[PDB]
């Protein structure tokens, strides 16, 4: 990557997998160089061994390197050392959980949870910013009224309440997105959808511009384009 | 017809013209389903 | 408060305000701030670097760099070597503020030193005598006396927690030592609200004496409204009392 | 079983409490795992099984709330009459 | 585990602690409504009552009692059950109208012959004069309860909004209205015979108004009970938290055991 | 004295003089009036304090001067002038649905509230 | 269900499952009531605690440590006592006289016992 | 504690909140055991003190178990176990 970025000149875009056998790896041999290993019996020197991999991905003024690094989150903690020293090693966190794939939507990613530090409100507009707001305040509306819904039912909430969670839902069925490599681990072919086309689709299913299509052809499509089409499938 | 009876269908017809509320509606309305216990035993729960 | 949730961002904040007092010829407002940057990645530092320089503090500051990289003896000795900076400032009766951000790597590095100099682990597998490296380094902020001098450091450490966990046992040491402690409050991050801190878990024991005698007339109020508008949100969490509204607009706005 | 369970493509995770709560015996399914999926199983299967694995997920969650003894909502009432099922 | 089993049960309790709050929450939002209605139709009530006090009224035996089909508000099911029970061992060959599903259980169990008409589906809505109406046109025409010596109706009586108490009153018949004394200085005329309306119509407005009293201390309790589940969660909460933290405990003292134990060698 | 009640809202709980309709007839109430119970009639029906009036639209109920002098009118609900043409409209189709026979009867007793209030 | 056969494994199961809802259902009735559960809930939980009550069976020596006389009971009688239990056909006596005794016939004098 | 439970003949475990609550010093009898039973004491104080062992474990499950409603044989016993 070193290569590509210096001497070739180039940016580049490093994935690693995962990042938790690096540490455990480094646990091993930490015993066996007779280093007493430190907590959660990880290496002692295990800070400054990320600090240098990650260290040495950076942009620099001949090339940018992009790393993605996934990481296996042993018991799903995060509080696990060797978690939560990459959790401050990182840029942008993203978390995938088992439930969100359950519900069948692809990526499985944590809505809440996924947060980047390059996201910020005139770093993608302040237009993309007051959108994902909205999405963020819809989707915690939409979790706390689960609970009346769950006994009480839906309806003793306002119209306004009730809409706020129709939408969460369509919102919930339009992050569904299948994947081409979902073409033998769904058998359904994949969907690519511009940046600003995803700020656009999701702008008007706030704006309730497609409140009268249904939630089911929002799922596992694509852009507005799709879903519009995938309107009239369910229509036929 | 019933006194109560005749009472109630003129109290149900004072919530039309038609300016009255929701609660003269709500006020109006019933759905239930009187349970004939007859004997422990329950012949059908119709509706009341 | 909880891990790079612009932890950096709101010490940064303070800097900024006193580019406003440093430009004051009154050279006990001629804070000569530093930045101590433990285990901090050379970009995030870059960020830092590059900020300074737009809103022109670069002219006063000092960033001492333990980089990420950087080794952990470097790491360990790097607030004490800071201190030393800053005692020549306050000696000298100026006044100045040192950032350690954030001990808490700070004190992993002084673990993994003394793991591999073979010298006992001891509670939450920290050394023992964290305790008295951390003490020997507050005990420099200090505000002298005039017979040496007026000036003084203050120092602000950061300490990053694990989930809000102030029971570990590095938060606790320090927050014995540590006089007023602020308390960033994460659901509070998360729900938004920038600066996050929830004030029930802030105390300041250096009080009013640190306070400006308008502001404190003009702010018992303030935390007494707060207060209320905390212990009166769960009474709207229910159709209660026009007297429970009142207070709640009050705190909202 | 942490290292082992990085270096397996499954985990097949039983519950005691499920045992005794009669499956003999008893495999708690929230904590397994086959990475490998439903290329290594027969495609009629796959088909029948398909929102077998939906309704269970749903029946998890309503479950949980549902032990309160309240008389809930049908919709989720009909998740848990046929999620006992 | 310790831990696991520790940690498992306090989820479960947190679970709770979430829906006892919600359900005390939407209990208040109600309760505001439910003692609003309860003045308006006890004045009514009060003034009919007006009437039976000068008249001097004062009337095989019909039980009514009042509860939703809704279940947890309290034990307003079975305290009013209890109360009933009692009665029915003032009156063995008492025939047992329950309106809502949770009343009905309690006396079904311990009477279940007594119970002939019972009535469902009216616990959801707040009391309403449509359903008073025709619970009562149902109870005239098919358990022709004017030909029972007496009809007593059971609610709960919302003493205080912190108490229920369960009370109950009796429905003067037509033949009461009939035999009272004063009802010359209330004149009236054989032709429209008064009793034979004025039972009629006194069985839903008492019904009515002992339906507003029970909801009333129905949803007051809810509220009230909700509360104080909340609290014990709390508690347990708290119970589970210290033996958590116990169990942590343990862990990192065998864990520096492990790494004193490995030093020394 | 009036006290006009309903398990709905307190309307008029001195009311110097009513006018009722009672199956009596109509009825007029007026200070010291002498004790009765009358069933009132589905009406029209006036309310004076002084000389200012207001006029209900009453569900039929009982009607009782009290000793003390006080006019329990007891209704399910009642101005009635405020609520007023469909209604009409919809009333003949309710003496259309009179041809289906309970349900003829109660078209009936919607047909007879119309005329009353089309009156006013 | 062979080696003690499909009867008594089958009783055995029904013991099982019912001992494991009853610990289940012990954080509702904590933070609510036990009459603020389901009938059917409700009766699964009085015949758990009448099982708990019953399970406690006296033994030769141990009569020293309790005072209680010393209770042996058949394979036989075993399988038999609790087939009727979980029929519930003793179910309406005393928890009492299920405390501390061994087979169901001691079980129904031990309630002549107590009733008087 | 437990390896020395074990050697032991019994144990007499104190109970804190009883402590404050007017027995100083106060005697935990659930978490109190002898092993070696009355055999080591003369009749009278054998025939008087039969049974006092399980009344008070008797006394001490009707509380644990009030915790909704019970029949008046369990108060009679708790009244009893009371005083």
């Amino acid at each position: 990557a070193e290569y590509f970025r210096d001497e070739e000149g180039q940016d580049v875009l490093l994935f690693i997998d995962n990042i938790f056998r690096f540490t455990q790896a480094g646990s091993e041999v930490s015993a066996l160089l007779g280093r007493i290993p430190s907590a959660v019996g990880y290496q002692p020197t295990l800070a400054t061994d990320m600090g240098l991999l990650q260290e040495r991905i950076t942009t620099t003024k001949k090339g940018s390197v992009t790393s993605v690094q996934a990481v296996y989150v042993p018991a799903d903690d995060l509080t696990d050392p060797a978690p939560a020293t990459t959790f401050a090693h990182l840029d942008a966190t993203t978390v995938l959980s088992r439930g969100i794939s359950e519900l069948g939507i692809y990526p499985a990613v944590d809505p809440l949870d996924s947060k980047s530090r390059l996201l910020d409100a005139a770093v993608v507009g302040q237009e993309h910013y007051d959108v994902a707001s909205k999405v963020q305040e819809t989707l915690q509306t939409y979790k706390s009224l689960q609970d009346i819904i769950a006994i009480l039912g839906m309806d003793e909430l306002s119209e306004q309440d009730k809409l706020t969670v129709e939408r969460a839902r369509k919102i919930q069925r339009f992050l569904s997105q299948p994947f081409a490599v979902a073409e033998v681990f769904t058998g359904i072919p994949g969907k690519l959808v511009r940046l600003k086309d995803t700020v656009a689709s999701f702008k008007a299913v706030l704006e309730g511009k497609y409140d009268n299509i249904p939630e089911h052809a929002f799922y596992m499509v694509g852009g507005i384009e799709d879903v519009v089409a995938k309107a009239e499938k369910l229509a036929a | 017809i019933s006194y109560a009876a005749y009472l109630n269908v003129a109290a149900q017809a004072i919530r039309s013209t038609e300016l009255q509320t929701a609660s003269v509606l709500n006020r109006s309305q019933t759905d239930a389903f009187y349970t004939q216990y007859k004997n422990a035993s329950e012949p059908t729960p119709i509706t009341k | 408060g909880d891990r790079q949730t612009g932890k950096t961002a709101v010490a940064l904040d303070t800097i900024l305000n006193q580019k406003r007092w440093n430009n004051g010829s009154d050279e006990s407002k001629k804070l000569y701030c530093v930045y101590v940057a433990v285990g901090q990645k050379r970009s995030t530092v870059a960020q830092l670097v590059q900020t300074l320089e737009q809103h022109d503090a670069m002219k006063y500051s000092i960033i001492v760099a333990a980089t990420a990289s950087e080794a952990a003896p470097l790491q360990y000795l790097a607030p004490f070597t800071a201190a030393s900076i800053g005692e020549w400032f306050r000696d000298n009766g100026k006044h100045a503020l040192i950032v350690y951000d954030d001990l808490s790597k700070q004190a992993v590095a002084y673990r993994q030193l003394s793991l591999l100099l073979r010298r006992p682990p001891g509670r939450e597998a920290y050394p023992g005598d964290v305790f008295y490296l951390h003490s020997r380094l507050l005990e420099r902020a200090a505000k002298l006396s005039e017979k040496e001098g007026s000036g003084s450091l203050t120092a602000l450490p950061v300490i990053e927690t694990q989930g809000g966990d102030v029971s570990a046992y590095i938060p606790t040491n320090v927050i014995s030592i540590t006089d007023g402690q602020i308390f960033l409050e994460a659901e509070l991050f998360y729900k938004g609200i920038r600066p996050a801190i929830n004030v029930g878990l802030s105390v300041s024991r250096v009080g009013s004496a640190a306070q400006v005698k308008a502001l404190k007339q003009v702010a018992g109020s303030l935390k007494l409204f707060l207060a209320q508008y905390r212990e009166v949100a769960a009474f709207a969490q229910s159709d209660l009392d026009a007297s429970t509204k009142q207070t709640l607009v009050r705190g909202e706005r | 079983p942490t290292n082992v369970i990085s270096i397996t493509d499954g985990q097949i995770f039983l519950e005691a409490e499920l045992f005794y709560k009669g499956i003999r015996p008893a495999i708690n399914v929230g904590l397994s795992v086959s990475r490998v999926g439903s290329a290594a199983q027969v495609k009629a299967l796959k088909q029948v099984a398909g929102s077998l694995k939906l309704f269970l997920a749903q029946y998890r969650e309503v479950a949980a709330f549902a032990q309160f003894g309240s008389d809930l909502d049908a919709s989720t009432k009909q998740t848990l009459v046929r999620g006992e099922r | 585990a310790t831990l696991k089993e520790v940690e498992m049960r306090l989820k479960s309790i947190k679970n709770i602690e979430k829906i006892t709050k919600t359900m005390k929450i939407v209990a208040s939002t109600r309760l505001s409504k439910a003692e609003k209605a309860k003045i308006s139709a006890k004045k009514m009530d009060e003034a009919e009552q007006l009437f039976y006090k000068n008249a001097e009224t004062k009337n095989k035996e019909l039980i009514v009692a009042i509860t939703s089909d809704k279940g947890l508000c309290g034990s307003i099911h079975s305290q009013l059950a209890k109360a009933v029970r009692r009665h029915l061992n003032d009156q063995p060959n008492a025939d047992i109208v329950t309106i809502g599903d949770k009343i009905k259980m309690q006396l079904l169990r311990t009477h279940p012959n007594n119970i002939k008409l019972s009535i469902n589906g009216i616990g959801k809505d707040a009391p309403t004069f449509q359903e008073s109406a025709l619970i009562a046109d149902k109870l005239l025409s098919v358990m022709k309860a004017g030909t029972y010596p007496k009809i007593s109706i059971f609610y709960n009586d919302p003493v205080s909004s912190l108490s229920f108490e369960p009370s109950e009153k009796p429905i003067f018949n037509a033949k009461t209205i009939e035999q009272s004394p004063s009802f010359g200085k209330f004149e009236i005329d054989t032709d429209a015979n008064v009793p034979r309306d004025l039972f009629e119509y006194t069985l839903a407005n008492q019904m009515l108004t002992a339906m507003a009293q029970g909801y009333a201390a129905e949803i007051s309790a809810r509220r009230n009970a909700m509360d104080n589940a909340s609290k014990n969660a709390g508690d347990m909460i708290n119970r589970y938290s210290i033996l958590y933290n116990r169990t942590r405990q343990a862990v990192i003292t065998n864990e520096l055991v492990d790494i004193i134990t490995g030093a020394s060698s | 004295k009036l006290q006009f009640a309903l398990p709905h809202e307190t309307l008029y709980s001195e009311v110097t003089q009513v006018n009722l309709p009672a199956k009596s007839g109509r009825i007029g109430v007026l200070a010291n009036h002498v004790p009765t119970v009358e069933q009132l009639l589905p009406g029209v029906v006036e309310v004076m304090e002084g000389s200012n009036s207001k006029k209900f639209f009453i569900s039929g109920g009982f009607a009782t001067v009290q000793p003390d002098s006080q006019l329990c009118v007891t209704a399910i609900e009642a101005p009635l002038e405020s609520f007023s043409e469909n209604i009409k409209n919809l009333l003949a189709e309710a003496k259309k649905n009179v041809s289906s026979s309970r349900e003829a009867a109660e078209a009936a007793i919607q047909v007879e509230v119309l005329e009353n209030l089309q009156s006013v």
